[PDB]
């Protein structure tokens, strides 16, 4: 009987309690911050 | 006029020797150059007539320099820049 047991002998691990799982997620995203004011880098432009 | 009005406009023709040194061998084709936009800017301020991009801003200096030294070798002109006040 020995050999029949070892043979159907195999073994197994589980998680006692099941695992939460949850659905996806809207990632939204929101600004942040405060802007200040940036002046244009070349300057008044040439005429015409 | 005012002597500081001369200092002002001498300010003004120094600063476009300035920038003619800054954009001297740096105008190129497909830029637009802080200096260059500068430059072409203060060549209208010269003229009270007209502000018409100026495509050959050696003209207006020349007239004004000659302008300058018709007025400044007059005594009957530029007197009143030699009294006192």
């Amino acid at each position: 009987f020995s050999e029949l047991r070892n043979f159907f002998t195999g073994d197994v691990v589980i998680r006692d309690d099941p695992f939460d799982v949850w659905d996806g997620v809207k990632a939204t995203y929101i600004p942040i911050g405060v802007h200040g004011v940036r002046l244009d880098p070349n300057g008044d432009q040439p005429p015409l | 006029m005012s002597r500081q009005m001369w200092l002002d406009t001498s300010a003004l023709l120094e600063a476009i020797s300035e920038y003619v040194v800054r954009c001297n061998g740096d105008t190129f084709s497909g830029l637009t150059t802080g200096d260059f936009n500068a430059l072409s800017n203060m060549f209208t301020q010269l003229s009270v007539s007209s502000a018409g991009y100026v495509s050959d801003p050696r003209v207006p200096l020349q007239t004004m320099s000659n302008m300058f030294v018709s007025f400044i070798t007059s005594t009957d002109r530029c007197g009143y820049m030699l009294r006192k006040t």
